[PDB]
């Protein structure tokens, strides 16, 4: 079963220290890209920034430059977004994404696409 | 790049063929995608690359595209079809999303 | 001597031993499961012979 | 030049029994040459070709296999005819 852990909601403060969860099971995780788009709620969508899990290579938005750093550590298998300075801009319902393969999934199944699977949803007040 | 959807309220019966617009600045040609959403939910893929039918829809629903414009067409709608629809281009980076649309009786 | 060699040198200490009239059985290495990895960039592996 | 025109979605070959006749068309998704589902997996090899990504950019080619060969003629030039 693909399946994509997200955790549940918060309600903190400005400047505090965060780590959430998105833990992926049920797949081949270092075979997947991984996208990433967050939801503003009740409006529109903005990318917040992009790593590439398979070595933790980043590569984040020109406007998101240093705000958000994403994680993921292999041995339990689930991606961390950590922040350094909480901001009362990005409170919303963060959706962290696995890659969705159509055409020989098994052949590489690495960039090929930004929505797979996701779980419950961790919306993130931050 | 700034994404149109029109209109914002779409009154339809059971039925009711309409479509909506999702137009373009540049040149987005080769990947596009669209996605459903229900009230609540997360949303499903639709159509990727603008001319590929994502599993799990009925396929009733169809996205066309023309050039930089693109029309997502329900040729034969059905009594739940009444809901909110987006649009995501991922030809170029970074990615951005339509508006949404509000259906009312 | 170097393929089923006991000890090896270190990064900045590499030195180069041209070794002459010799005969590369590449059968052990490509079969070899004390060497975990076997990755090879120049050619094929199945043809090192 | 499809450069501006056409990422990681293109396949090739690297192991095979043999090269294949003119206009053969292939496709197998695995049983690797040494090291099913050991070491030994898919053969084909996604290219490099990202949208964020001179020789190691993507192209497109196209061939048009003329067959000159004795038939009813089909697809002919835009030459105009004449009376005999
Ligand atoms: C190298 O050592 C291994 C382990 O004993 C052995 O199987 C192999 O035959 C040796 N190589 C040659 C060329 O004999």
């Amino acid at each position: 079963q693909v399946q994509l852990q997200q955790s549940g909601a918060e309600v903190k403060k400005p400047g505090e220290s965060l780590k959430i969860s998105c833990k992926g099971s049920g797949y081949s995780f270092t075979s997947y890209w991984i996208g990433w788009v967050r939801q503003m709620p009740g409006k529109g969508l903005e990318w917040m920034g992009i790593i590439y899990p398979g070595d933790s290579d980043t590569r984040y938005s020109p406007s998101f430059q240093g705000q958000v750093t994403i994680s993921a550590d292999k041995s339990i298998s689930t991606a961390y977004m950590q922040w350094s300075s909480l901001k009362a801009s990005d409170t919303a319902m963060y959706y962290c994404a696995r890659s969705f393969r159509d055409d020989p999934r098994i052949a590489v199944a690495g960039p090929a696409d930004a929505f797979d699977i996701w779980g419950q949803g961790t919306m993130v007040t931050v | 790049i700034q994404m149109t959807q029109s209109p914002s309220t779409l009154s339809a019966s059971v039925g009711d063929r309409v479509t909506i617009t999702c137009r373009a600045s540049q040149s987005i040609s080769y990947w596009l995608a669209w996605y459903q959403q229900k009230p609540g939910k997360a949303p499903k893929l639709l159509i990727y690359q603008a001319s590929s039918l994502e599993s799990g829809v009925p396929s009733r629903f169809s996205g066309s595209e023309s050039g930089t414009e693109f029309t997502l067409t329900i040729s034969s709608l059905q009594p739940d079809d009444f809901a909110t629809y987006y649009c995501q281009q991922y030809n170029s980076y970074p990615y951005t999303f339509g508006q949404g649309t509000k259906l009312e009786i | 001597e170097v393929f089923n060699a006991t000890r090896f040198a270190s990064v900045y200490a590499w030195n180069r031993k041209r070794i002459s009239n010799c005969v590369a059985d590449y059968s052990v290495l490509y079969n070899s499961a004390s060497f975990s990895t076997f990755k090879c960039y120049g050619v094929s592996p199945t043809k090192l012979n | 030049n499809s450069n501006n025109l056409d990422n990681y979605n293109y396949l090739y070959r690297l192991f095979r029994k043999s090269n294949l006749k003119p206009f053969e068309r292939d496709i197998s998704t695995e049983i690797y040459q040494a090291g099913e589902g050991f070491n030994c997996y898919f053969p084909l090899q996604s290219y490099g070709f990202q949208p964020t990504n001179v020789g190691y950019q993507p192209y497109r080619v196209v061939v048009l296999s003329f067959e000159l060969l004795h038939a009813p003629a089909t697809v002919c030039g835009p030459k105009k005819s004449t009376n005999l």
